[PDB]
RNA sequence: GAGCUAGCCCUGGCCAGGGUGAAGCUGGGGUGAGACCCAGUGGAGGCCCGAACCGGUGGGGGAUGCAAACCCCUCGGAUGA
RNA sequence: GAAUGCCGGCAUGAGUAACGAUAAAGAGGGUGAGAAUCCCUCUCGCCGUAAGCCCAAGGGUUCCUACGCAAUGGUCGUCAGCGUAGGGUUAGGCGGGACCUAAGGUGAAGCCGAAAGGCGUAGCCGAAGGGCAGCCGGUUAAUAUUCCGGCCCUUCCCGCAGGUGCGAUGGGGGGACGCUCUAGGCUAGGGGGACCGGAGCCAUGGACGAGCCCGGCCAGAAGCGCAGGGUGGGAGGUAGGCAAAUCCGCCUCCCAACAAGCUCUGCGUGGUGGGGAAGCCCGGGUGACAACCCCCCGAAGCCAGGGAGCCAAGAAAAGCCUCUAAGCACAACCUGCGGGAACCCGUACCGCAAACCGACACAGGUGGGCGGGUGCAAGAGCACUCAGGCGCGCGGGAGAACCCUCGCCAAGGAACUCUGCAAGUUGGCCCCGUAACUUCGGGAGAAGGGGUGCUCCCUGGGGUGAUGAGCCCCGGGGAGCCGCAGUGAACAGGCUCUGGCGACUGUUUACCAAAAACACAGCUCUCUGCGAACUCGUAAGAGGAGGUAUAGGGAGCGACGCUUGCCCGGUGCCGGAAGGUCAAGGGGAGGGGUGCAAGCCCCGAACCGAAGCCCCGGUGAACGGCGGCCGUAACUAUAACGGUCCUAAGGUAGCGAAAUUCCUUGUCGGGUAAGUUCCGACCUGCACGAAAAGCGUAACGACCGGAGCGCUGUCUCGGCGAGGGACCCGGUGAAAUUGAACUGGCCGUGAAGAUGCGGCCUACCCGUGGCAGGACGAAAAGACCCCGUGGAGCUUUACUGCAGCC
RNA sequence: CGAUGUCGGCUCGUCGCAUCCUGGGGCUGAAGAAGGUCCCAAGGGUUGGGCUGUUCGCCCAUUAAAGCGGCACGCGAGCUG
RNA sequence: UGGGAGAGGGUGGUGGAAUUCCCGGAGUAGCGGUGAAAUGCGCAGAUACCGGGAGGAACGCCGAUGGCGAAGGCAGCCACCUGGUCCACCCGUGACGCUGAGGCGCGAAAGCGUGGGGAGCAAACCGGAUUAGAUACCCGGGUAGUCCACGCCCUAAACG
RNA sequence: CCGAGGGUAGGGCCCGUGACUGGGGCGAAGUCGUAACAAGGUAGCUGUACCGGAAGGUGCGGCUGGAU
């Protein structure tokens, strides 16, 4: 049957992408976060 | 005159539709129609305010003439009468001698090819705005203003109509259609008759349907929901009020007067509706 | 977190084929004029049958599954909320 | 040494289950160390509204070629979507951007919020909607509307010629729209041809034939033709389209009008450029100088912004046209022609799937287009089949039980069972015919029956032609032929009588409930006069509604018919300028502390002082309520009638052993041989009853009862047969579980149900196929039940706060 | 209570005997036939239907008879539900 | 042809008296009602009086032993549309007539449907009396209805 | 071919009968009240509507077949 994850580029960068986090309180806090922990992507990769 | 359908199928057995005998013109004009937002009942913040709404048919709003003291003295032809979406009323499209073209609800009575006016002049016939001061003591009215220059706000559904019963200071009484007794400013607008489309409430919309084209989405009982939803929520079977029936928010629905009380408005409202 | 799900908003798309035959219209009959009756025309409907499509009624299977809800046979809607 | 401990390693179950659709395989030839599994050929089977082909998501090199086989692949592997390497994606016209706006998002101005932030007209962003210029063929191992070939086209710059009051983010027109139905003419696609082109074939009894088999087109500027779309022309007036206007709007006048005219699109033709089968021979060559024509069918596509009808009344903005403003009028724009200029991103491959979502090469899920032929009334249904693609990545044998899916069964025919559950039966089309009841629609496919193939003969109307042949469509009458059987295969209702509940179509517990539940049109009460009520928000702002009482909110009830009684003492709501109670505040008789003092400071009576409660009244489709005792009538029984207690008042009409009835299988009647169910009655209604509506009601229902006819492996009562497993051999190889085990019966005993203790009995050692009685078998730290001064959801006249309102 | 699945049916039995039948007896208010009651006896047998979930029970038609109990109210790693 | 009388009918306008309710003023101890009473209303200011307003229904005097209509029935006033009827002239037609099974139309009140309207009245209903009782008669309340539109119902001591 | 009739299926009319139920006629020796006939103690009757143990009452409109 119909899943879950149903994948689509602009949803996925529209949500959780660089401007997405950057334009709000709690999406910097979370760039902070992931950089002070060392991740190696601060959002995820999508293709365009 | 309503129109009814033989039972050939089981809710054309009372469905019944409206004659549109006056209407004169199918197409709106162009330069008076714009795209009207529809809600589905949701303010600016996504949120549902006023429920069960959304999903009936698109309309184009048609900018309606609630002024018309606009162009005091201007005479026009009335060109058609067409259907509105957006009300109970019938609208009449007016030609101005000005040039200028314009709707108004149409009012009982009036007839394509007749021609009207705005004016503290015009005569007493149906269609003609004036301020209130100078229309007879005893003639029905409708698209009334409700203070000076402020836009028409009164008797605007359809078959509906005010009365004007006295005069007292720069005030005239009216006879709202509620049968409430008001005071309102005599330099307020109105127009002289009542409102067309008379035999809109003799509607019978006939099935499940009618109400969803409409935008009427359906509407869920108290009594047939849960303790976390409503007032009247849950019980054992089917369940009796078991307290004062009350509306999804706990306010009491039977009787319990809500107008704000130290109201300004009181002071020009002489007796609360009938009936 | 509404890429699942629920509702709404904007903008697009889809619904084989067959059946029933409302109003209206024309003709005739009728009448003082009508109502009305008959034929033809007409093509209405949360109309009928039935694929796509949407479902999930009863039974059987499956039950460390092909599958963390599936399969077969049956069955509901299919111009409409 | 234990924590159902944690991490790791390794056992057991076990060579066991399984190896993922039952569409299916066989042989020959090659390659190689090795072959059921890779390549090639022949034969067989499967899909063919796909299991074929195109596109969009998403995936991201999986594409092509060489060389490989450790691991991945459920087996094998020489193969591969795997390892290594190299190659491969080419655009002014296709898609997106350098264009437009939609919801929404953002947001100059502005508004609001402790901060963070929330809003917000314009503007901007935002597409699968608007807009916009490319078609056919060829080429590569791999890209092609991109390269090449042919024929076309768009925009920008510059120039020339002609023309014009040129000029815009401003005005206007236009863009610009629904659903259902549908005309005319075409095209796509298809069928046929005695005609045209073609390698060839004559079998096995016949056929050298009007024989078989194959093919008989595609694109194309201008011009022309056919068919459609769009559009009235001129003058005068002008106060409206936030400036101006010659434009548009409005008024009047004049020719014109279902015409033509002008304009745009489609289709056809069209210079020219292409393609071109079978068979044959090793993707290519040949066929071939290929032919390239006639007839029929014919769209849901095109002309298109076509037409009619209906109500629920059907985006925006730019491109474009026109108007004028500053400006500028040696400019600028328009038209034609010429030369130059024309950027950025995508393009491979998979794409109903082994490359996407599902941990898997997973029987599941995934939007758009094309989707041939014949037959069956039609069709995208069904069967078969084209092109095209496949045989589903373990095999070989065997022919037990048992399982699954399937076929048939004598006599009986529901006797099965909670229930005809399941499976039979019925089954399409044409004709005949069809009941109660009914809201006159229906019920209705009621029920029931007859017809159905093929051949010859005669004949009726239509479409295309021409009015005829030919073709194609709809029929009618007669005579015959064969079989068990003619919708001969596949797809395709069993029916009736009678109750309950719900009017109806709909909706729901994604994944145990589809219902009688929810919704529903309709009915009533109630709130709301508009800066409405109400909802969300601290606010601003929003919804409501660009609505205005024939409207909007809330609540109950639930089509329709006939109806909906009595009680206002309590509660709620509404009304009530009197009274009673009432907080802060006002007031200040009087009293107190201190000071030598003027003074400073504290307490404080009467009296005034809101809402709310108290008090008076109204109100039931507001919360709700709607009795008991004794007596009495020519026999008995009963009680119309009387008396009496109590109440706010004592249940009306209708209905009743009911979705309600305890006693209970009440009693009686019906149906049955037999009826705890069913239906019809009665009424001592444990414990119906009138909008938590009462009693009915045609039609409707995958709802829940009762009965009958038809028909059946449901059963008496079982038998045989088929295939997929089970079994045997080769390959690969799990699982929960497991204190260790050398793990028998009885009668006893034992924490009360013992393989493990006692006594006796029985018993050589070890497996395989089977069955489930035990190992208080496995699974899950019992959901029941209790306990914990454990938790959480929900309620209220529990307590105490808060929002909100007064 | 770190789980011992609960009524009824189906299937499959097996045991007890306080015996429903069949076999053997004594007593009788046993003439015969038929029955009553007690003793012995567990070898075999002990029907099909209607109603209801029913166990039970009632009823229909038969019968030599239409027995009553135990086995975790026998039996859900055997089915039903 | 020429005239007459009339609540004949239909539509629309419109005038005054009275009842009820509401506002203002003035006023106070009752009012109302009956056979007599009581319920009811009234110091929360009633009744009686004056001023203003709303709204519905019915039209006093004329009015008659009257008029008109086929019957049911029709009554302020005005206008329009329209029926029947009588009279005088004796002009025209030339038996064109009478009746009327079926048919069709009209048909008081009550009643029904849909929607308005609602003052007064008033079934049902509630209360007070009366009474042996009083599901009545009398009194105080009171909902349908009585009124308008449209469509039904088709009855009567529809009687002379 | 037609055909007595037989069979299957569905309709129409008629008669007999049925748990139970509706009122009616008669009986008369009962119980309740007294509706009508007098102004019958509320004049009567009336079509209709709503109500009540019962005769009946009330409403609306009508008739006199109404006493004074
Ligand atoms: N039926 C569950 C057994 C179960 C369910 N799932 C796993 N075990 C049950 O109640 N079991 C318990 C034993 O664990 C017990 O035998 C029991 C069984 C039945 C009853 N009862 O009153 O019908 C009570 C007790
Ligand atoms: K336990
Ligand atoms: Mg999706
Ligand atoms: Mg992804
Ligand atoms: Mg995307
Ligand atoms: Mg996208
Ligand atoms: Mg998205
Ligand atoms: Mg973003
Ligand atoms: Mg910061
Ligand atoms: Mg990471
Ligand atoms: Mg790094
Ligand atoms: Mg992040
Ligand atoms: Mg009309
Ligand atoms: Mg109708
Ligand atoms: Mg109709
Ligand atoms: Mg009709
Ligand atoms: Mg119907
Ligand atoms: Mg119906
Ligand atoms: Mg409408
Ligand atoms: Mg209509
Ligand atoms: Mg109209
Ligand atoms: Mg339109
Ligand atoms: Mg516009
Ligand atoms: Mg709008
Ligand atoms: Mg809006
Ligand atoms: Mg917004
Ligand atoms: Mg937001
Ligand atoms: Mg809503
Ligand atoms: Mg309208
Ligand atoms: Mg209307
Ligand atoms: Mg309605
Ligand atoms: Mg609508
Ligand atoms: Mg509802
Ligand atoms: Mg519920
Ligand atoms: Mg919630
Ligand atoms: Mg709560
Ligand atoms: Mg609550
Ligand atoms: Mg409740
Ligand atoms: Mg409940
Ligand atoms: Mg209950
Ligand atoms: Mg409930
Ligand atoms: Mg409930
Ligand atoms: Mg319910
Ligand atoms: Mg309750
Ligand atoms: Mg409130
Ligand atoms: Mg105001
Ligand atoms: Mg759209
Ligand atoms: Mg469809
Ligand atoms: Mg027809
Ligand atoms: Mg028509
Ligand atoms: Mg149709
Ligand atoms: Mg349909
Ligand atoms: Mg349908
Ligand atoms: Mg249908
Ligand atoms: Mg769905
Ligand atoms: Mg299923
Ligand atoms: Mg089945
Ligand atoms: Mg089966
Ligand atoms: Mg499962
Ligand atoms: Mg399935
Ligand atoms: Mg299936
Ligand atoms: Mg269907
Ligand atoms: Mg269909
Ligand atoms: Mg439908
Ligand atoms: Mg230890
Ligand atoms: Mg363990
Ligand atoms: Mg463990
Ligand atoms: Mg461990
Ligand atoms: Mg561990
Ligand atoms: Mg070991
Ligand atoms: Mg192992
Ligand atoms: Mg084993
Ligand atoms: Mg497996
Ligand atoms: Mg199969
Ligand atoms: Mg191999
Ligand atoms: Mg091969
Ligand atoms: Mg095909
Ligand atoms: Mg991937
Ligand atoms: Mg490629
Ligand atoms: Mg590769
Ligand atoms: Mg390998
Ligand atoms: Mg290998
Ligand atoms: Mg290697
Ligand atoms: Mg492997
Ligand atoms: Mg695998
Ligand atoms: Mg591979
Ligand atoms: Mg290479
Ligand atoms: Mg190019
Ligand atoms: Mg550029
Ligand atoms: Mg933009
Ligand atoms: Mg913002
Ligand atoms: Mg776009
Ligand atoms: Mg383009
Ligand atoms: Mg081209
Ligand atoms: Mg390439
Ligand atoms: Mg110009
Ligand atoms: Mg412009
Ligand atoms: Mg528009
Ligand atoms: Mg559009
Ligand atoms: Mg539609
Ligand atoms: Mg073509
Ligand atoms: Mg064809
Ligand atoms: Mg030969
Ligand atoms: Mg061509
Ligand atoms: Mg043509
Ligand atoms: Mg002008
Ligand atoms: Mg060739
Ligand atoms: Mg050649
Ligand atoms: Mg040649
Ligand atoms: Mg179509
Ligand atoms: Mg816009
Ligand atoms: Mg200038
Ligand atoms: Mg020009
Ligand atoms: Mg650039
Ligand atoms: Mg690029
Ligand atoms: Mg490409
Ligand atoms: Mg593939
Ligand atoms: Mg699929
Ligand atoms: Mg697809
Ligand atoms: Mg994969
Ligand atoms: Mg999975
Ligand atoms: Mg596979
Ligand atoms: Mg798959
Ligand atoms: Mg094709
Ligand atoms: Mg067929
Ligand atoms: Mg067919
Ligand atoms: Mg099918
Ligand atoms: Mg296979
Ligand atoms: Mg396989
Ligand atoms: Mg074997
Ligand atoms: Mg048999
Ligand atoms: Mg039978
Ligand atoms: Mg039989
Ligand atoms: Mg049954
Ligand atoms: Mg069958
Ligand atoms: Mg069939
Ligand atoms: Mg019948
Ligand atoms: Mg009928
Ligand atoms: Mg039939
Ligand atoms: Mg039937
Ligand atoms: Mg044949
Ligand atoms: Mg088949
Ligand atoms: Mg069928
Ligand atoms: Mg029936
Ligand atoms: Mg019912
Ligand atoms: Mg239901
Ligand atoms: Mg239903
Ligand atoms: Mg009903
Ligand atoms: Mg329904
Ligand atoms: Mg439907
Ligand atoms: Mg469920
Ligand atoms: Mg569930
Ligand atoms: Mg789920
Ligand atoms: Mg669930
Ligand atoms: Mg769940
Ligand atoms: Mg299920
Ligand atoms: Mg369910
Ligand atoms: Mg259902
Ligand atoms: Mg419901
Ligand atoms: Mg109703
Ligand atoms: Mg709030
Ligand atoms: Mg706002
Ligand atoms: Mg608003
Ligand atoms: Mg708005
Ligand atoms: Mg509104
Ligand atoms: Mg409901
Ligand atoms: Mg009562
Ligand atoms: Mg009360
Ligand atoms: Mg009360
Ligand atoms: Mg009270
Ligand atoms: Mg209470
Ligand atoms: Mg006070
Ligand atoms: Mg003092
Ligand atoms: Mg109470
Ligand atoms: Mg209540
Ligand atoms: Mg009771
Ligand atoms: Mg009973
Ligand atoms: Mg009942
Ligand atoms: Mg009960
Ligand atoms: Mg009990
Ligand atoms: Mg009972
Ligand atoms: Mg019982
Ligand atoms: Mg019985
Ligand atoms: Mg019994
Ligand atoms: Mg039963
Ligand atoms: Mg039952
Ligand atoms: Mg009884
Ligand atoms: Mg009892
Ligand atoms: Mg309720
Ligand atoms: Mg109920
Ligand atoms: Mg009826
Ligand atoms: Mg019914
Ligand atoms: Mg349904
Ligand atoms: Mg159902
Ligand atoms: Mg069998
Ligand atoms: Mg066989
Ligand atoms: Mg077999
Ligand atoms: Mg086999
Ligand atoms: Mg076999
Ligand atoms: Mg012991
Ligand atoms: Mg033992
Ligand atoms: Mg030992
Ligand atoms: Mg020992
Ligand atoms: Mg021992
Ligand atoms: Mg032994
Ligand atoms: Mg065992
Ligand atoms: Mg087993
Ligand atoms: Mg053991
Ligand atoms: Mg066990
Ligand atoms: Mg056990
Ligand atoms: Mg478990
Ligand atoms: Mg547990
Ligand atoms: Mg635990
Ligand atoms: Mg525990
Ligand atoms: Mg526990
Ligand atoms: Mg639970
Ligand atoms: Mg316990
Ligand atoms: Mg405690
Ligand atoms: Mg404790
Ligand atoms: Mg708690
Ligand atoms: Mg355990
Ligand atoms: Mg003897
Ligand atoms: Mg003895
Ligand atoms: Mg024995
Ligand atoms: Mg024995
Ligand atoms: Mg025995
Ligand atoms: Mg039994
Ligand atoms: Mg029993
Ligand atoms: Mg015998
Ligand atoms: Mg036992
Ligand atoms: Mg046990
Ligand atoms: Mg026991
Ligand atoms: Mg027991
Ligand atoms: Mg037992
Ligand atoms: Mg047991
Ligand atoms: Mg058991
Ligand atoms: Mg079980
Ligand atoms: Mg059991
Ligand atoms: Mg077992
Ligand atoms: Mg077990
Ligand atoms: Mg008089
Ligand atoms: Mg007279
Ligand atoms: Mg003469
Ligand atoms: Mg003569
Ligand atoms: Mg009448
Ligand atoms: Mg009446
Ligand atoms: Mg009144
Ligand atoms: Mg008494
Ligand atoms: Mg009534
Ligand atoms: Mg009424
Ligand atoms: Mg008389
Ligand atoms: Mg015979
Ligand atoms: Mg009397
Ligand atoms: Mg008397
Ligand atoms: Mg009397
Ligand atoms: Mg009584
Ligand atoms: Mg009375
Ligand atoms: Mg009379």
């Amino acid at each position: 049957m119909k899943r879950t994850w149903q994948p689509n580029r602009r949803k996925r960068a529209k949500t959780h992408g660089f401007r997405a986090r950057m334009r709000t309180p709690g999406g910097r806090k979370v760039l902070k976060r992931r950089r002070q922990k060392g991740r190696w992507r601060l959002t995820p990769a999508v293709r365009k | 005159a309503v129109k009814k359908f033989k039972p050939y199928t089981p809710s054309r057995r009372f469905m019944t539709v409206a004659d549109f005998s006056e209407i004169t013109k199918t197409e709106p004009e162009k330069s008076l129609v714009k795209p009207l937002k529809k809600t589905g009942g949701r303010n600016n913040q996504g949120r549902i305010t006023v429920r069960f709404r959304g999903g009936g048919h698109k309309r184009l709003y048609r900018i309606i003439d609630f002024k018309r003291w606009d162009k005091v003295g201007i005479p026009a032809k009335v060109a058609a009468i067409e259907y509105d979406p957006n009300r109970s009323a019938r609208i009449a499209l007016l030609h101005y001698v000005d040039g200028e073209k314009r709707y108004i609800i149409a009012p009982d009575g009036l007839q394509v090819g007749q021609q009207v006016v705005a004016g503290p002049d015009a005569p007493i016939q149906v269609g003609n705005a004036l301020p209130l001061r100078f229309i007879p003591v005893g003639t029905v009215v409708h698209a009334v203003e409700l203070e000076p220059k402020k836009g028409a706000k009164l008797a605007r559904a359809a078959g509906t109509s005010a009365q004007i019963q006295g005069r007292e200071g720069d005030y005239v009484i009216l006879r709202l259609p509620s049968g409430e007794l008001r005071k309102v400013h005599g330099e307020c607008y109105a127009t002289v008759g009542a409102v067309g489309n008379a035999d809109h409430k003799n509607i019978v919309l006939g099935k499940a349907g009618r109400s969803r084209w409409l935008g009427r989405r359906p509407h869920v009982r108290g009594a047939a929901m849960n303790p976390v939803d409503h007032p009247h929520g849950g019980g054992e079977g089917r369940a009796p009020r078991g307290r004062p029936p009350a509306s999804p928010w706990g306010w009491q629905t039977k009787g319990l007067k809500t107008r704000k009380r130290r109201k300004p408005s009181s002071r020009f409202i002489i007796a609360r509706r009938k009936k």
